[PDB]
Parts: C-alpha cells; structure tokens; sequence
C-alpha cells in the first residue's frame, strides 16, 4: 500500500514501472530522462528532469 | 543496423556521392543509423538531417 512511486531511474526499469502505475492508478515520478516513444499511450507519470 | 547502416554506407560510396538528406520518422532512427551519421567524421560526406 504506497501513494507514488518515485522512479527506479533508468531507462530499461522505469518503462516496465510506469506500465504497472498506469495500470493500478498510482502516480510514478520520474526524476530522470527516458526515452518516451511517440506511441506510449500513458498519463499516470511526471517528469522532474528537464526535458 | 551496425551491419545495415555499414551497408547504406557502401552504397553512398560506389554511387561517389558528396551530399545526402536522411530523412527518419521517429527518434528511434537516430539509432538505427548512428553508423551514417558519424561518416562526415572520416570521409566527404556532408549530412543533412530532416
């Protein structure tokens, strides 16, 4: 039972969190940068590092 | 496409060009020919990338 999730900060691990955020419906805060592909249909996430 | 970008190379070569015009649709692209984009680096090649 947590409220957010604060990123696991690479580009291979953050993609697989922020599939499991999108699904349950908990935020996930991005801290880093990451590849965002043009087809990632996603809204449950923010990114802190500046784009 | 560390074989495939080394094969549009040879291509841009038996066919003695100066100046391409890649031209990608995603930015996964940028990737796929990393290989040609760093040839003006060496040869005479001058790209322009769209």
């Amino acid at each position: 039972g947590v409220a957010a999730i604060f990123g696991p900060s690479h580009s291979s691990s953050a993609n697989a969190v922020q599939s499991i955020c999108n699904a349950l419906g908990v935020p996930h805060i991005q801290t880093r940068w990451k590849h965002q592909v043009s087809d990632n249909k996603d809204s449950f996430y923010v990114s802190l590092y500046p784009d | 496409f560390s074989s495939l970008s080394r094969a549009i190379l040879d291509l841009v070569q038996f066919f003695k060009w100066k100046t391409v015009t890649v031209v990608y649709d995603d930015s996964t692209g940028l990737i796929r020919l990393q290989e040609l984009i760093k040839a003006p680096s060496r040869y005479n090649l001058r790209l322009k990338i769209r």
